[PDB]
């Protein structure tokens, strides 16, 4: 991969990731898009941004985690931008998504734990 | 299935002198701990009281902003009056210690750097301009600095992928370097030469640390299980294991018994050398543990980071939780004690890095 | 000790020998998603060919064709439409995890798989002499397959849960927010990470004095949770 896409998360940890953007997707908190990504950080509403290793230039992105380390939220890099964008339900490529905070939704818990394990990859 | 490989005589004549260098300090360090035993067990135990006393007033005193990156590693000098932190930019930067006013940051790393180690002749026995430290990087970059230049001198190209710590011998002449290949790198200061490539870990190397007398050198990874290696014989002297998650810091006691390991899963392990047991399994943190470090000289108490964003002190031995030095708003990312044992500081990704003293 | 170990091993045994020793292992799937139009199509094609299949075994003759949907006729056709619901209750009846299915599928949901190591939970309690809330704790313990151990003592009594991190999640949100205690407070004391789990099931041990206890901890090899707790409880105590 990329050496600057930094935290990567391994297999067991992208399939939870995946699952909970796909999750996210139904329960319409998921922000898909690096500019919408840029914008729920901006506007503080993400619990964390997942992000593609493989998107080229990757640059185009790792703007992102110096707007994870200005907001205080969490952030993490899946393999391929392809299984992220078939994880938010779009057939196109998605480098860059945006779980965002809703108002007492049931993915709570479960961001919790991704965010408590995806900021243990950052080390 | 140890396999055995031949080295260059670099690392032969290397050996011979660790062990001229090691021994020496082994029976002094040995000798001085049985002077230490044989005085009276009012005085050791009212001197450990009076260090409790003074550990569990451990109050934060000039907690300082590094960078608008989080810091990674923080590195207090010998003579105890520099501070070298590891920011996640380029910038490592040197702050003198216990004013905290910025003194000449050190620019020419490009991804984060891990850790910033001081030479342990820096301010002692090291003139300023010889190199004094010696940074490392999330590419393969192992550097070595001045106190004066604020670019480095002649920088370690063995290296292709993210090298995690950096630490040197006591002698200073070695630097060993965790690599993620797998392994670990000895590199030699006087012939400029890479002497040692021990590959010992089925995944990388995460943090080194080599005895106070010289002879060993610790090390664990991500595979979860940490080695300790002789430098001399090479022969992995006691594999240690009972973590199931990446040891993230490793460090010898300076009495010569204990190396405790703090691992990813939120543990740290005291491990002896006389018993090649595990003593002791501190249930640490809430979350990971990164930086464990030992007091220096005397050697009497045990400070493990975290990644929840406290860094605890244990007694040692003993291991009760003498005080929590939380505060930070961040992960506690690497921390040393000074060596004079009367100051303490972590960075952490809050971008601060503190200073912990008795009242 | 007069020399240490290693020293007495080499005092000779060094030479130009760098070696690579016995490598141990450190102690994958991909679930496939689908964009909504891509489920419409798919959901349509598997229709299609179930249609296609439905009038294929029309087309061979095995059966006549299904039910197409002034009191005699729709008498008639109130009978074949109770046929209707009654196979789309048929349809409901078969499929319908019938007893122990549910109890094998909550099992498989509750049950995770702790190799790859066991999530641990030490809890201290200033008293869980109340017998409803200790039967809470030993009955959500193995509801949620959780293992462990409920030690008792005078002001701090210690709760070591050991299971799968799903499990250990809800059995801090029971401990922590679900359990109404009241002094008496509830602490999370410990949330680590072990190899494998040391405990046999949730089992009430008692005495009375704090030696006897750390034995017994150490009959499991963890004692360090024991005397965790009871440091950190004496030390808010004098605080």
């Amino acid at each position: 991969v990329n050496p600057k896409a930094y935290p990567l998360a391994d297999a067991h940890l992208t399939k939870k990731l995946l699952d909970l953007v796909q999750q996210s997707c139904n329960y319409k908190q998921l922000r898909k898009g690096a500019n919408e990504a840029t914008k729920t950080l901006n506007r503080g509403i993400s619990e964390f941004i997942v992000m593609a290793a493989d998107a080229e230039p990757l640059e185009i992105i790792l703007h992102l985690p110096l707007l994870c380390e200005d907001k205080n939220v969490p952030y993490v890099f899946v393999r391929s931008k392809q299984a992220l964008g078939r994880a938010c339900g779009v057939s196109r490529p998605v480098i860059a998504c945006s779980v965002t905070i809703k108002e007492g939704s049931q993915l709570k818990q479960q961001i919790q734990s991704i965010q408590q394990s995806i900021e243990r990859l950052l080390v | 299935q140890t396999w055995y490989h031949e080295g260059p005589n670099s690392l032969k004549v290397a050996r011979l002198w660790i062990a001229n260098y090691s021994l020496p300090r082994a029976m002094k360090r040995l000798e001085e701990a049985r002077l230490h035993k044989e005085i009276p067990e009012t005085t050791r135990t009212s001197q450990m009281q009076e260090l409790h006393k003074s550990l569990r007033s451990l109050n934060n005193f000039c907690s300082q902003i590094g960078d608008d990156r989080p810091i990674s590693y923080c590195h207090f000098s010998p003579n105890s009056k520099m501070l070298a932190t590891a920011c996640w930019s380029g910038l490592c930067k040197l702050w003198s210690v216990p004013d905290c006013n910025l003194l000449h940051t050190l620019r020419g790393h490009n991804t984060n750097v891990g850790a910033i180690v001081f030479h342990p002749k820096s301010t002692v026995s090291l003139d300023p301009k010889d190199v004094n430290l010696a940074s490392c990087a999330a590419d393969g970059s192992v550097k070595l600095w001045s106190l004066d230049s604020d670019e480095p001198v002649a920088d370690i190209e063995g290296h292709t992928v993210r090298v995690a710590r950096v630490m040197w011998h006591p002698s200073g002449r070695f630097l060993g370097t965790t690599c993620y290949d797998r392994s670990w790198r000895l590199w030699d200061l006087e012939a400029q030469e890479e002497i040692l490539h021990q590959e010992g870990h089925s995944m990388g190397v995460y943090d080194i640390a080599f005895h106070q007398d010289g002879s060993l050198a610790g090390t664990g990874g991500l595979d979860a299980f940490g080695r300790v290696w002789d430098l001399r014989t090479g022969r992995c002297i006691m594999f240690l294991e009972g973590h199931l998650k990446e040891i993230y810091g490793i460090n010898f006691s300076p009495n010569g018994y204990h190396i405790a390991t703090g691992s990813g899963d939120n543990t740290c392990k005291v491990w002896d050398l006389r018993q090649r047991r595990c003593v002791y399994t501190i249930p640490a943190h809430q979350n990971l543990v990164t930086g464990v470090k030992f007091e220096p000289i005397h050697g009497n108490f045990l400070l493990t980071g975290a990644y929840d964003n406290t860094a605890k002190i244990w007694t040692h031995p003993g291991w009760s939780p003498l005080k929590t030095l939380a505060g930070h708003e961040g992960k506690v990312m690497g921390l040393d004690i000074s060596s004079d044992g009367q100051l303490i500081a972590t960075c952490s990704y809050d971008r601060t890095f503190k200073l912990w003293m008795a009242e | 000790p007069e020399i240490e170990w290693w020293d007495s091993y080499i005092i000779f045994g060094i030479t130009n020998l760098v070696e690579h020793p016995a490598q141990l292992n450190p102690p994958v799937t991909l679930g496939v998603y689908l964009t909504k139009k891509e489920q419409k199509k798919l959901r349509r094609q598997t229709r299609r060919e179930a249609q296609k299949e439905l009038q294929e075994k029309v087309r061979l003759g095995l059966m006549p064709p299904p039910e197409p949907k002034p009191t005699k006729v729709e008498a008639h056709v109130r009978a074949q439409m109770a046929k209707r619901q009654k196979a789309h209750e048929e349809a409901n009846a078969a499929r319908k995890l019938t007893a122990e299915q549910r109890k094998v599928k909550k099992i498989k949901k509750l049950k995770e798989d702790i190799s790859q190591g066991v999530h641990i939970s030490v809890y201290r309690v200033r008293n869980l002499s109340n017998p409803a809330k200790k039967f809470k704790i030993e009955a959500n313990a193995g509801q949620l397959y959780l293992t462990g151990v409920v030690v008792l003592h005078k002001d701090v009594n210690v709760v070591v849960v050991e299971g799968g991190p799903k499990a250990q999640k809800k059995f801090k949100r029971l401990m922590l927010h679900r359990i109404k205690w009241d002094t008496n407070k509830c602490v999370l004391v410990w949330e680590g990470t072990a190899k494998d789990r040391s405990f046999g099931e949730m089992k009430f041990k008692q005495c009375p004095t704090e030696n006897m206890a750390r034995e017994h901890f150490k009959k499991h090899g963890a004692e360090h949770y024991w005397d965790l707790a009871l440091s950190e409880s004496v030390l808010e105590s004098t605080d």
